[PDB]
């Protein structure tokens, strides 16, 4: 999908995660579930959002078509106010059409950026404590209790404190 | 072994965009840009009504054709409806000189007061109370004529003299109104009406003159005549006076209107649609969109605050992802 | 030691794009957009083949300009050219009334059929066999006359007595027709053509009227010549009649033309470029294009299924990759 | 080229690899050669081609200038019929200039995202049993016939067979 | 323990940027697109200065108002200004035909020569020395007329006979002209100036015709007549010949204008801002540009080479990155 | 910021760095300082110069609205006169103030991208030689002087000789 993650080497998403766009699948003898970053679900909402606004805003004129008559004699006028009205009628057509085409692409890849972007935070902070598998999943190679989950969502994750275990 | 995984949402959405790499990408979320419903019906517009010209065109309406008297008077609209097949408008032959601005005029204007410009009295020395037609009935009356105009005739005993008028704007409105010139099928009518001699129209103002003379000829029948008359319009500014002049072949003022120019955009809706008792924002000659949309496929003639108009079936942004459960 | 790479593709393309950060990239793969090649001449249309005028205006053409022969009668064209140093126009001087928009009209149709619309015994007690003169010579005779129209003058023994014809177009085309108004240099040439008394032409229709009086005066030559005549044009809708009333100064109406308005868009050309016998889709003022791409820089003026007209030198897209040997 | 790979931490493209886009160089002791990644290949294939139509589709409207001519007393409308003539000719180059200078870049950015995602691919797969190098190519710890090299490829890999190896 | 980190530039830039997905991002360096600054005022243009009309209207100026002689004669201009509240133009009541074709086509010169055409001499027994109106006054007398125009009237004691004058343009250059005919109050005034008689004015090329007769009528008093001139005018091409001929109620063209057409864009500024001794290569009709920016939202109209216009308050670009300090 | 590096897995910029846009922060025991990454930097300004260029120059032309005045009786062409120039108006700004949105936003993903792939070239030759600490920074298990920085910046490292001080 441009950045590899959605449809992707994370072939699949989520139904059961239903609180945001991105997040965390994990699993230990505590139990199993979802739970969405919100740190990066919102500030995407926020730029997704802002992004609509600005087209909706930035559209926000109208050409007006008129209905004026023209007798037999005003062929050539009546003809260049039609030239003209379907003149501008194609030219927003078109910059509507592709602005939608060209902003469904980029939107689909900045999702697929934010996937991959935590991927790699987690990535970066487990390390050969955690076996990859390449399909988003990590495999740890120690015991990962809840706050040891919470611990690698939120940033804090102390390779140190379990690197004994893991290379074991 | 405990296993900690990075994915992204799905859900039971089964709705679709369109990228530049690819058709038919079903995404969790998307909102659609493009308004396709309309109300088929014509409403009010900044709270006031429409008027509807029924049976009647323009012509007929603002001419006074004797069939259009439940619209004589005066009239307060947003825009104008016009109906396909009205059937009453121009009922003696001939042809209203700079039609396509008159209508252009009517269509910037929001009320007119009908008033009395020229009584009959203003011309003296002539038969102002025959003046009436076969071809421009009534629904009573087999032989009449338009409302806002007299078509004077010389006295059976005298020849027809020089007549004149004259009418200062005195008010703070435009006048909008009507005269004007007779052209019989042959000297025998010309001379039965208005008798012999060189007869003119003339009418002038601080910034407009006109001169014409009949045309004497035998055209095709139309509405059983043979003759015609050339029919004109002019707008007499505040301040301004008109004089009237003529020896013969007038189709004098009568009955003129005060004309207030509106504040924004002005339309005249060709269209069959009913009007209702609704208030709109937004109406469109084919109907009225209720909508937050910025686009619209409906149509490209409105008035009142629309979407842009656009040739598209669909414009579809995509917020969400795209949907892989 | 055993080994696997990941790599991509090179080839040997010298093709190059520009992407706004860089100019001049090469790329393994990409298509150009625009065609710039054109055929220098005028090919058919829907195999149907243009109207060259040849030596001859629109004006000469439909007018019937003695020299303009070889195109008199029926005609179908797919579009016409008109070639810029065309000789034989107007050959009596004078001003073709509303000249622009019959160009646009006769523009807009496909075909015409010449037909006799008011045979010359039309006109009672007048003679219509001089109205022949040395400023319109035929290839054959120094002094003659537009082949649509007649000339009349009065007979050596009488006077100019109203003359009057009819034409009822009972068809489903439309007829596009002329007529003209002599107006001489001085009252002496008036007086032996017309005789004395004040002279008028009078046309009409349905829905038209013309009227018109000659206006005497001396001129500077012009192809030997002093007086003119004003010509004019008209539209005879179907189901419409036109009566002519005349007593002097008609040049009438005599052939006239049963005219099909095409629904495509219909072209005049200005241009010297030769007529092949060759087929196209796509033709432009300037020459033909083969192509099946999406846009053009050739020219803006077209009939047919062409791309789309810019200025761009090049609109090159990237397919493949940038190539790195 | 913006994912780094094209020109390049991969300096060079292959002349070699005729078949396709992205792919593979593979050297063992039964030979050695080319081959290309069919499904990254065909999507790209894909995707492109429907970007080239899709353009051509939204550009497939045309203004349309006409011969109409004036007299010496329509100089006004004259004028403003050249004006609007030369005004549509205008927005539409624009848009048809700069669509074209900005779906290369675009476009020149996907491919280098497809060969840096089949990276990614490959270095999730080998761990530690090869060595990258960080110029694409891996040198394996260990010998790789030619289904070894077919199962790195079609994403079959099994890191434990060869752990033994890799070793020393 | 030894480090090495990746980063990127911060520094002490506030300016900021919008995009799609962000407003207000402060941004390392960036480039401003837009101008929004003028000096309010006009300057010379390719170095030729503008014609300031002062207190005459374009009408005044070209046909002479006596008191708009101070524009008398030969100008040279990049562009005309025209103030808003000028008070001078059409002194004698009435309508210059197709004024607006008029300001278009000197909008589209750079110089003119006044010089003689006709010199009263041309026109043979009758009176070209009074002709004279309370209407039109100078600043030296109460009683004057155009300084292009002669209005012709009968001597005392003789008939107004048939007059006629000829001019043939041997030059290079077009010749912009004037001429009028006089409509009178009535009969009585019609006689004393003119005498007894159908009046006839009659103009004419090789290109064109024109013929008008007197329409006699009492209009509103304006400048204190009730009677009116039609004004017109035309343009007589290299080797082109004029032939003027009347028999009454010419006024007669006098003085016209070589003329010279720019191959430029020409421009007509309605506008109060002052004139001063500077140079510009982009001035708008609200002030000159200085600038080497691309767009710009001061005017629409302009002449010289300006950025585009748009409605936009400010297009900064980004060209460095988010400055994170 | 979309590659996920300026603000940020590398939180914060570098006010320090003045010679570029993109670079280096090391401290060893002969020293520490900014140096910028001279060949990314200019390769950058290259691609951003040409790009306002490249808008500067496509945006080159200009409609021209006219003075021209129109009587009473032609309120119809006054109309379209007005309704073609106000048309042309609305068209260019809507393509003026997108382009402006789009660039920025595209803008700052380049130069996030860039900064990324700095980090992902460093990280590729570093390999377990050095821990991430994932905000941008490597510490070394090994003692790299000046030769050894410079080293890591020309991309030529040499992780086998101090492959083994790494150990321990
Ligand atoms: C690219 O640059 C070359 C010179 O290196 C020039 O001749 C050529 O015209 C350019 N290509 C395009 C497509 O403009
Ligand atoms: C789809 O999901 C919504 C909640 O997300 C639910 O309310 C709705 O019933 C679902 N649709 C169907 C067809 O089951
Ligand atoms: C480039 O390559 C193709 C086949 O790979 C070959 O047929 C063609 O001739 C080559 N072009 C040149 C100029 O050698
Ligand atoms: C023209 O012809 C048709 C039938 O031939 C007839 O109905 C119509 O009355 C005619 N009109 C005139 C004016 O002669
Ligand atoms: C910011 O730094 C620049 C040099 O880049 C210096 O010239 C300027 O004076 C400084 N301005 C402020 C407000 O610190
Ligand atoms: C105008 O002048 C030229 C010579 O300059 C002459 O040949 C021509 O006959 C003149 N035109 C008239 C109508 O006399
Ligand atoms: C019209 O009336 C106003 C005010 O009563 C007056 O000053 C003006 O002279 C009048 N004009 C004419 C022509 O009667
Ligand atoms: C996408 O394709 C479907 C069939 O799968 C078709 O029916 C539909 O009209 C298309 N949707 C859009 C938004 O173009
Ligand atoms: C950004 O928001 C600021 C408030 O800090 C405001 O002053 C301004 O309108 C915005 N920037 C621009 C360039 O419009």
């Amino acid at each position: 999908g441009i950045f590899g993650a959605i449809a992707g080497f994370i072939e699949g998403g989520w139904t059961g995660m239903i609180d945001g766009w991105y997040g965390y699948h994990h699993e230990n003898s505590q139990g199993s579930g979802y739970a969405a970053d919100r740190e990066s679900t919102q500030k995407a909402i926020d730029g997704i959002t802002n992004k609509v606004n600005s087209i909706i805003n930035k559209m926000n004129t109208q050409f007006e078509a008129v209905d004026h008559e023209f007798s037999n004699l005003e062929r050539r006028i009546g003809n260049l106010n039609k030239r003209m009205e379907d003149g501008f009628l194609d030219v927003w057509t078109y910059n509507a059409e592709l602005l939608v085409l060209l902003e469904n692409e980029r939107t689909l890849d900045l999702h697929d950026a934010n996937v991959k972007n935590l991927y790699e935070k987690v990535k970066s902070q487990l390390r050969d404590n955690a076996n990859d598998l390449g399909n988003g999943c990590f495999e740890f190679w120690h015991k990962c209790d809840n706050e040891c989950m919470e611990s690698v969502k939120n940033g804090t994750y102390d390779y140190p404190k379990y690197q004994k275990e893991s290379k074991l | 072994s405990d296993k900690i995984c990075i994915g992204y949402h799905a859900n039971n959405s089964t709705t679709q965009v369109d990228t530049l790499l690819e058709k038919n990408v079903t995404v969790t979320h998307s909102v659609e840009l493009l308004e396709n419903q309309k109300e088929k019906r014509f409403c009010k517009i900044m709270n006031k009504a429409p008027l509807d010209l029924k049976d009647c065109t323009i012509e007929g309406w603002i001419l006074g054709n004797p069939k259009c008297d439940l619209l004589l008077g005066d009239q307060s609209w947003s825009y104008i409806v016009e109906r396909p097949n009205a059937q009453n408008g121009i009922c003696y032959p001939g042809v209203l000189n700079e039609l396509e601005e008159l209508k252009a005029f009517i269509g910037s204007g929001e009320r007119v007061e009908r008033f009395e410009m020229f009584p009959k009295s203003t011309w003296a020395g002539v038969d102002t109370s025959r003046g009436v037609t076969n071809a421009c009935p009534s629904y009573t009356i087999d032989s009449s004529f338009y409302r806002n105009l007299v078509w004077i005739v010389k006295t059976d005993s005298a020849t027809y003299p020089v007549i004149k008028g004259t009418y200062n704007n005195t008010g703070t409105q435009p006048i909008l109104y009507f005269w004007g010139v007779h052209h019989p099928l042959d000297t025998t009518v010309q001379d039965n009406l208005y008798g012999s001699g060189d007869k003119y129209v003339r009418m002038g103002t601080e910034s407009m003159n006109f001169a014409k003379s009949p045309e004497i000829a035998a055209r095709p029948a139309v509405n059983g005549q043979r003759s015609r008359i050339d029919y004109y319009w002019s707008v007499l500014r505040p301040g301004e006076t008109l004089n009237v002049e003529s020896n013969g072949n007038l189709i004098a003022p009568w009955y003129a209107y005060k004309f207030v120019s509106t504040n924004k955009k002005g339309a005249v809706f060709k269209s069959d649609l009913p009007i209702e008792n609704c208030d709109a924002t937004c109406q469109t000659i084919t109907g009225v969109l209720r909508t937050n949309k910025t686009f619209q496929n409906v149509s490209p003639l409105w008035i009142g605050e629309c979407p842009k108009y656009v040739k598209s079936e669909s414009l579809r942004l995509a917020t969400g992802l795209r949907n892989v459960p």
